[PDB]
């Protein structure tokens, strides 16, 4: 499966998803990125069946930005999360539903930082810290143990190094690199790519 | 059958749309209703038509409307059509708090039934509504709005505006009357009575000829209040005394 | 098929005419009074048969829509009988839903809703009938008016059809606050007798009453018993 | 649906109702485009300043996506079905493709469906001309024109609305390599150009320039009213 | 095993002039915990609440389509809808439904916006209300929550005991559920005040 | 469900159980599965509660809107037919087996529907889970034209046939009597069965439940 | 008066008194035919006796006639076009036989008149088609009314009768039948036919023959409708 | 289910048992399973009671409206035909095995089988339902041409026993209708009216 993860901080939400795209036995890309920016300051990290999330995704990014050019302005993160909420849970019931698994993360210059859950059913959770695939059972007690809510921005990095690492020595899937962003007030940041 | 159609959305040979400009007309005979924004919160005061005795008060207003939380609206044309628009908006309020799980803001909701009111008037072979409405409200990205809306599904954001009879006379005053960036909800109700005493020129405000509403932000809820008859009547009374003491 | 344009459009002076016309059709119409009393309403008609070889009973100008609600009219009664099917199928789909009795002012506005609707739609003409319905719910006594444009008023007396200025005033000066369902018949009936020209009769009027018990129809036996005092 | 054809051809074949719909864009506040070298500049009549109005609710500029913006003289209504219609045609064209839309692309949409309003039962032609600006991927700024008619061509300056002819004549006769050198001389040539027909300068002429790489930047009034004193 | 994906826990018990309504807390996928501060619990009103138990995507739909309607109704109608009214909308939308239904049982706990009577609900997935005098529960530890609520209701209850009855039942009930709990919310539905307290639960 | 009726000389006796389960846990135990179809006509629900307490329903606002059309009392043959051509239409996805009663101009008539749109008028009929506790009842004491209070009984006893013998039947009887000159909803009509009495005290005292946290919303 | 703004008397719309012309119009039609009905009720019987004209010998006469059987107890007599009447007598027939399907009893005339009269209101708000230019009186035994007989019009109006008449000698058959009714009521007794044979005779000054008139009758004994043949006929003519 | 139907120079007998049953349970013990399409043109309804009522109702209401308008009493074969176009159309929706007998002014008494599928054919007698099997054998040695109303009678009360004795889906009592010109005479036979063998001993 894919893995993401997302923390969030005090003023920042750091989140991860891993880069490898797979056929069956074999990795046909080790620089994949599944984290679309709907907004200046919110990121969709998306997996799922193959077709269904970017058709999903792209969906949500285009009507994302049709709403800032005829509005103005952007929605925020809270509004964003719901309107992919309805749009899943409306294809739920209907003969094209979508598998995938989101998380949105997003930065109100009001609200703060803001991570959003949400599985292919469409049930909405907003979380300190969540994570997507088989890789969240070796990592969510990880940063369960150790995610305090007035963690740094760099010690944040810390523990997503130490969730990696888990996935590296436990994990029976060779996830290699990870692609990592944060963001904050003044937007999207990337950083390094936690490789190994 | 082409005998019979009157041809309701066709360009006159000055590029004008006459069902419009017609329906404005009987916009210009309704009761005026008058719009003021001001620092603390916006109000809405309209001239009540239904003045006979043998009418009951059964209802909040007679031409204020509540159309969301933050959200409310005067009409002045048909009743008929109001009340279909008015629905209209507390659909377009209700649909867009489903999808994003907040409030609409006012300038989007404004927008939505412009653009129903502009496809009357450019297909469908039926007579636009013959309505046009002040919106007030208040969002968390523009704050306190005051809009108006024609029958031509034009809208237009105002610091104070007045739609109705003898609305130019009023536009008039308020426009050497309205100081923008210093206006209170108090020098607002003030200056809607001295517009009101003006438009309409039946006797004096009576208080049960006029209807005030005003819409404020109170400990980060929005409140629309109709003023009692009392609250208009000590106003309608302040406004005589300082027309005496200026004379 | 059908004409899917609007045959009711704006004049120069932004007046719909078909609608004021439609509104000469119920000021032409037999004369209807409605009064809101403190412990119900009374809504009477003028039903003068234009021969005895008529059945009385056969047809009627006072309706029940719900057992809180009823109706009268002034104006086109094919029309009125459109309007009467629609509001008992409206009142029905409020009950089916909230299962409970539909409010009076909820009525009024869905039925004036249809009206405004033949004044906008294509290939119709508006009604020609002015409706007043009364109505008991919450504990409270209803009386509203509808207008061929699907404009409604809430009144505490009033009249429709011909003689309706005069039998205003008539009511203006007759009506008190406090009255009770008793004293309303009596003026409601007085109201029609000023513009009546005739015997009023147990059959040459039609009167309705709308209390905490419901709406029902006066009797003619009743309405003898009224007519006598 | 009301089927009956609006727009039908006459004796001498002259469609009156996309005649009729030109005559609404003569009655239409003046806009001015000139396309510089690094800098597309639209420029528009304020008519009215009103005083009690809000102006960020009746601006004639507006941005159909990130590269692509445009003016417009004739209906406001009909204009903002138009600029709805182009902005999501803008989004749909990157999902379905994945490249910003080139200027001419949405000019070429947004003239095909004020062409359809005009051969279509049941409809009226828009009575709007649009001033569709931006910068290709290549980097060369653009400035095309659209009709209430469907006809839409690339201009180097333009002016649409009311004294358009007045206008166009000046961007005739002072429009040169010279005047367009400096991104200041290229906003003082759409400012001249509209004081030739606005009356009260400065206060009523709202303006916008879309440098290459960069959003659509709205001028205060207080820069427009430097470059009407520098230009005077 | 399509409400047992998501767990969850409500009950709604009346008292004298007061009603109560209490959630279990943890929003989950088959045995994984993913937060433990879900609403289950939404306002429709002052003093009238819902409670959801069932798909968590299906709570949080209905809970959004009852406010499209009840906010419709209340400017329409211009008057605050009774637990009366409300249980029939509830019953209407989730009927609509009936041929593939939202996986949620619905539990409503109000006082009436006038007399301020204690009413509470509970309706089932195709929308079959049933109004109780005593106590209504739904989920997926119901049968410990009848055990409990049957041997510990008593008649005419003051607010305090309201609270130290329902708070109780659901602790013991959510305690023998596996996928339900990691936390309890409790609100008391009082005429002049709406106390909601969290309490001390098992976390495991 | 134990839902029964039969015909007796001045009218029709209805009666039903009130217990609903789900599973094999009682849900409600007061539940009404007598319905108002007319004044005249009343009509008991078996099977998925929320089908027969819609189909009901629905068939009461078309008989009232058709009773305001025509002016005259509804007959038991219009419900039966409104009734049957809708189950047969769902071909029994709607689960309503239902006991139509009541007296018309033509007399007392009383109607079996099943939920494929069948139907049968019998003298006598039973419906539920506990049906056939109820018709050992009517076959061994039915007699043709009896009075009330005989008739009453005897609905009486087939319901408690199928509460005492029946697991999904159970709670109090209700019991509507129907005559050209009454209609008697007995809703509480015999209470058979009640809780046994408490006999320890198990009330928790203010303090036994610790609080994380409290908030109290002041209400105007 | 008469004033007239627009299409007025082109399309059913309100003239600038309300009044709308086009109905006006179709109760003209009704008399272009050239016939009159009677129909008078008694205390156990409902007749309907109409004029009948065979212009040519050339038309079979069983075929030429404007009763018509709606269902075995209800009969109809129709006045005006006679292609639009057909077209009425079958709206009439399949409404009746859906109700029975629907309802499980037979409709009642007056529920019979009101469908037609509401079918017959659409045409007077409705601007694509004309309204019907025929009058339907109904006939029928009620199970607690008795005789009924009731009439409905290209306006949409139907109410019930003791005795009606449609057609060219409406208004003089009006008044024959409002003067024998005032005195006793159309004599109740199946020989109520004479009143009905006298009213037609008496405003058509004719003495009429067997085969002149067709009679139609619904009796409480005999409820199904029935149309009288030339021999019952010239009985009730030879005993006035 | 026992249904059967025979034809006699001058109209036609029909007859039925009384059984309704779900499973091994009698919902009714006394239906009637000869149901009136018109005055003279009766059906004998097998299979499901849903579908056969419905169809009844339907073909009921369809001749009603033919008759009304073709000023005539309907033919047996119009009735039978409306009968088979339904049942052939719906083959795949409905459980309906139908026998639609009676007598018309111009071809007498006509019995025809509409059996499940859609198809129709005219047959002197005609027997139908669970209990038909037990009784073919019987009808095939004891029909002879020539029979009147009341050797027709007997030859149905007889033949609807044995059914009745040996199909546990069939039982309850003998209803018996004969249609004519006359008219329509109806027949119920309970107890030891209802005809009776003698069992064995070994
Ligand atoms: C008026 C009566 C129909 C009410 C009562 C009597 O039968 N209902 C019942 O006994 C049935 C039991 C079942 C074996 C039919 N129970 C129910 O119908 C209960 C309603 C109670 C919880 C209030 N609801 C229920 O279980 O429905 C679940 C369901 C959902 C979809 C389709 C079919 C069934
Ligand atoms: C056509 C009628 C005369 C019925 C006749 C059949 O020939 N007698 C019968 O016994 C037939 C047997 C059939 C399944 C072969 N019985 C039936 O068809 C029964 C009758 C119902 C009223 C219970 N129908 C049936 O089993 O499904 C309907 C149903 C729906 C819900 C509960 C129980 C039964």
């Amino acid at each position: 499966m894919e893995y993401l993860i997302g923390i969030q901080g005090p003023d920042y939400v750091l989140v991860a998803s891993d880069r490898v795209a797979a056929s069956n036995i074999v990795q046909m890309k080790d620089d994949h990125d599944k984290m679309f920016k709907m907004s200046e300051k919110i990121l969709l990290l998306c997996v799922g069946e193959a077709g269904d999330t970017v058709q999903f995704a792209e969906y949500i990014q285009k009507n994302v930005q049709l709403y800032k050019m005829r509005n103005g302005y952007e929605l925020s993160p809270t509004a964003a999360a719901n309107f992919t909420r309805r749009n899943l849970a409306d294809c739920l019931r209907s003969r094209t539903p979508y598998h995938v698994n989101l998380l949105l993360a997003g930065y109100d210059e009001h609200e703060g930082p803001a991570l959003y859950y949400m599985d292919y059913l469409a049930a909405l959770a907003k979380a300190p810290f969540a994570a997507h695939g088989y890789g969240a059972f070796l990592t969510l007690s990880i940063l369960d143990r150790y995610y305090t809510p007035t963690i740094s921005r760099e010690r944040a990095v810390e523990l997503l190094r130490k969730c990696l690492e888990e996935l590296q020595k436990r994990f029976i899937l060779n996830l290699p690199t990870f692609s990592v962003r944060i963001i904050d007030k003044n937007g999207i940041h990337d950083l390094d790519n936690i490789s190994f | 059958s082409r005998r019979y159609d009157s041809r309701t959305t066709i360009f006159s040979p000055e590029g004008r749309l006459y069902q419009v400009e017609y329906a404005m007309e009987a916009i210009g005979h309704a009761g005026t209703c008058l719009g003021i924004l001001a620092n603390d919160g916006v109000l809405l005061a309209a001239e009540r038509r239904n003045i006979h005795k043998l009418l009951d008060e059964v209802f909040f207003s007679e031409k204020i409307y509540k159309l969301n939380e933050d959200m409310a609206c005067s009409v002045a044309g048909i009743t008929s059509d109001a009340n279909v628009l008015t629905n209209e908006l507390r659909l377009i309020a209700q649909r867009y708090l489903l999808q994003y799980q907040e409030p609409i803001p006012c300038e989007q909701l404004v927008t939505a039934l412009c653009d129903i009111k502009q496809a009357y008037t450019q297909f469908g072979g039926k007579r636009p509504f013959g309505v046009s409405l002040l919106y007030i409200g208040w969002d968390k990205h523009y704050g306190f709005q005051l809009y108006q809306s024609d029958p031509s599904g034009n809208y237009g954001g105002w610091k104070a505006t007045c739609i109705g009879n003898n609305s130019a006379a009023a536009v008039s005053m308020l426009k050497q009357d309205y100081k923008e960036g210093e206006m209170t909800l108090k020098s607002a109700l003030a200056l809607a009575i001295k517009v009101l005493n003006k438009t309409m020129d039946v006797s004096k405000l009576s208080a049960e000829k006029v209807e005030i509403a005003t819409l404020t932000r109170e400990n980060g809820k929005t409140v629309i209040r109709v003023l009692k008859q009392k609250e208009v009547e000590q106003l309608i009374k302040k406004h005589e005394e300082e027309e005496a003491k200026a004379e | 098929r059908g004409y899917s344009f609007s045959l009711t459009t704006f004049s120069p002076s932004g007046k719909l005419v078909q609608i004021e016309y439609a509104l000469a059709a119920v000021a032409g119409g037999a004369p209807s009074v409605g009064i809101k009393a403190a412990n119900g309403v009374v809504l009477a008609t003028e039903k003068k048969q234009k021969s005895i070889l008529y059945d009385e009973r056969s047809v009627h100008k006072v309706e029940p829509i719900t057992k809180h609600i009823g109706l009268v009219y002034s104006g086109m009664g094919p029309d009125y009988r459109v309007l009467v099917h629609r509001a008992r199928k409206l009142a029905q789909q409020y009950y089916l839903v909230y299962q409970e009795p539909i409010p009076t002012a909820q009525l009024v506005q869905r039925v004036a809703s249809v009206m405004q609707e033949y004044t906008q739609s294509g290939g119709v003409r508006p009604f020609g009938v002015s409706l007043l319905i009364c109505g008991w719910n919450e504990g409270r006594p209803y009386l509203f008016q509808s207008d061929p444009s699907g404009a409604y008023f809430a009144w505490k007396a009033t009249a429709m059809g011909k003689n309706y200025v005069n039998g205003k005033t008539f009511l203006e000066k007759r009506y008190n606050e406090d009255l009770e369902l008793e004293d309303a018949i009596h003026t409601a009936i007085l109201t029609l007798k000023e513009s009546f020209e005739g015997q009023m009769t147990e059959d040459n009027i039609e009167v309705g009453i709308c209390n905490e018990a419901g709406f029902r129809r006066l009797t003619p036996t009743e309405v003898k018993d009224y007519l006598a005092a | 649906s009301y089927d009956r054809a609006i727009t039908v051809f006459s004796p001498d074949g002259h469609l009156f109702q996309v005649e009729y719909a030109q005559e609404a864009v003569k009655k239409g506040s003046t806009a001015v485009g000139v396309r510089g070298r690094d800098i597309v500049v639209l420029g528009v009549e304020k008519k009215s300043v009103a005083k009690l109005q809000d102006e960020r609710t009746v601006r004639k500029i507006c941005a159909l996506d990130d590269n692509v913006c445009m003016a417009f003289a004739g209906l406001t209504a009909d204009a903002r079905i138009v600029i709805n219609r182009a902005r999501v045609e803008c989004q749909s064209h990157r999902l379905t493709v994945e490249d910003p839309v080139t200027v001419e692309y949405i000019t070429r949409y947004i003239a095909s469906l004020k062409q359809r309003y005009t051969q279509s039962n049941g409809r009226r032609p828009f009575g709007i001309s649009a001033l569709i600006v931006g910068f290709d991927f290549d980097g060369t700024p653009r400035l095309y024109q659209t009709d209430p008619s469907g006809t839409y061509h690339a201009w180097k300056a333009n002016a649409i609305g009311r004294g358009a002819k007045s206008v166009r004549e000046f961007l005739e006769k002072n429009y040169t390599d010279e005047a367009i050198e400096t991104d200041d001389l290229t906003i003082k040539l759409v400012i001249k150009a509209l004081l030739e027909v606005v009356q009260s300068g400065g206060k009523n002429i709202e303006l916008a320039v879309m440098r290459r790489d960069q959003s659509l930047k709205i001028l205060n009034p207080e820069e427009i009213e430097k470059y009407v004193a520098e230009i005077e | 095993s399509i409400m047992s994906y998501n767990g969850g826990a409500v009950m709604a018990m009346k008292g004298k002039n007061c009603v109560a309504i209490a959630a279990d807390r943890r929003f989950g996928i088959q045995a994984q915990m993913v937060t433990t501060d879900f609403q289950k619990i939404f306002p429709m009103g002052d003093r009238l609440y819902i409670g959801l138990a069932g798909l968590a995507t299906d709570v949080q739909t209905v809970a959004q389509r009852l406010k499209f309607r009840l906010n419709l109704y209340e400017l329409k109608e211009g008057r605050q809808i009774k637990p009366y009214t409300l249980m029939s909308m509830v019953a209407n939308l989730l009927y609509e439904k009936r041929f593939g239904p939202y996986y949620t049982e619905p539990v409503i706990a109000g006082l009436d916006p006038k007399t301020f009577k204690p009413f509470i609900c509970s309706l089932d997935l195709i929308g079959c209300p049933m109004v109780t005098d005593d106590f209504v529960v739904s989920g997926t530890c119901a049968e410990q929550m009848y055990g409990m609520c049957e041997s510990l209701w008593e008649p005419n209850m003051d607010p305090d005991h309201l609270f130290e009855t329902i708070s109780q039942a659901m602790l013991n009930a959510v305690d023998r559920d596996a996928v339900s709990g990691m936390g309890v919310i409790v609100h008391i539905i009082e005429k002049d005040k709406i106390t909601t307290r969290t309490l001390k639960a098992r976390m495991d | 469900t134990t839902i029964a009726g039969v015909v007796y000389k001045d009218g029709i006796v209805l009666g039903a159980d009130t217990r609903a389960t789900e599973g094999m846990v009682v849900a409600d135990k007061n539940c009404s599965k007598i319905h108002f179809i007319s004044p005249n006509i009343y009509c008991c629900g078996a099977g998925t509660a929320a089908d027969t307490d819609m189909t009901t329903q629905l068939i009461s606002s078309n008989l009232e809107l058709h009773s305001l059309s025509t002016g005259r009392l509804p007959r038991v043959v219009t419900a039966n037919r409104m009734l049957k051509q809708m189950l047969f239409r769902y071909q029994g996805y709607i689960g309503a087996a239902l006991v139509l009663g009541g007296v018309d101009v033509t007399g007392p008539h009383l109607y079996s529907i099943y939920p494929h749109g069948s139907t049968d008028k019998l003298p006598y009929v039973t419906m539920g889970s506990g049906s056939l506790a109820a018709m050992a009842v009517f076959e061994d004491k039915f007699r043709p034209d009896m009075e009330e209070e005989e008739a009453k009984n005897l609905v009486s006893e087939a319901i408690a046939a199928g509460i005492f013998n029946d697991l999904g039947s159970g709670s109090n009887i209700d019991l509507c009597v129907i005559s050209k000159n009454k209609l008697d909803f007995l809703r509480p009509y015999t209470v058979p069965n009640k809780k046994g009495t408490r006999l320890g005290r198990y009330r928790c005292e203010k303090g036994t439940t610790a609080v994380l946290t409290e908030k109290i919303t002041p209400l105007e | 008066r008469g004033s007239s703004a627009g299409f007025d008397r082109h399309i059913t719309i309100f003239s600038p008194e309300g009044r709308l012309y086009q109905v006006e119009y179709a109760f003209k039609a009704i008399n272009q035919g050239g016939l009159t009905s009677v129909a008078v009720r008694g205390k156990d019987c409902a007749v309907i006796v109409t004029q009948k004209k065979v212009p040519d010998k050339l038309l079979d006469s069983s075929t030429v006639t404007h009763l018509f059987k709606i269902t075995e107890n209800i009969g109809c007599v129709m006045t005006g076009m006679t292609a639009d009447s057909r077209s009425q007598v079958q709206r009439a027939r399949y409404e009746a036989a859906n109700w029975k399907y629907k309802y499980g009893y037979e409709i009642p005339v007056d529920m019979l008149c009101k469908r037609i009269a509401d079918i017959s209101q659409v045409y007077t708000q409705n601007a694509e088609m004309r309204p019907l230019g025929c009058c339907m009186i109904l006939i029928g035994i009620d199970e607690e009314q008795g005789p009924q007989v009731y009439k409905c019009d290209p306006a949409g109006y139907y109410c019930g009768f003791k005795a009606t008449a449609a057609g060219v000698k409406q208004t003089e058959s009006t008044s024959f039948l409002e003067k024998k009714v005032k005195k006793k009521f159309d004599w109740t007794f199946e020989q109520t036919v004479e009143t009905a044979i006298t009213c037609l005779s008496t405003v058509l000054s004719i003495d009429f023959k067997p085969s002149e008139i067709e009679v139609g009758v619904v009796t409480v004994e005999n409820p199904k409708f029935r149309i009288l043949t030339e021999a019952e006929i010239d009985a009730h003519l030879v005993a006035l | 289910t026992t249904i059967m139907a025979v034809q006699f120079d001058g109209g036609v007998v029909l007859g039925a048992d009384s059984r309704t049953t779900t499973g091994s349970y009698i919902a009714n013990r006394v239906t009637d399973k000869l149901t009136p399409i018109h005055d003279r043109i009766f059906c004998c309804r097998s299979g499901s009671a849903a579908d056969t009522q419905a169809v009844a109702d339907a073909v009921t209401y369809q001749l009603g409206f033919h008759s009304i308008e073709l000023n005539e009493p309907p033919l047996v074969h119009t009735a039978a035909s409306l009968f088979k176009e339904m049942c052939y159309r719906y083959r795949e929706d409905l459980m309906a095995g139908i026998i639609i007998a009676g007598w018309d002014p111009q071809e007498g008494g006509q019995v025809y089988s509409v059996p499940m599928g859609g198809m129709m054919v005219r047959q002197s007698f005609a027997i139908g339902g669970s209990g038909s099997s037990y009784i073919y054998g019987y009808v095939d040695a004891t029909y002879r041409e020539g029979m009147t109303k009341e050797e027709c009678l007997q030859f149905t009360a007889n033949a609807l026993a044995l059914a009745m004795e040996r199909d546990g889906s069939s039982g309850g009592v003998i209803r018996l209708a004969a249609i004519a010109e006359s008219g329509v005479e109806r027949q119920v036979l309970l107890g030891d009216q209802i005809p009776k063998f003698a069992v064995a001993t070994l």
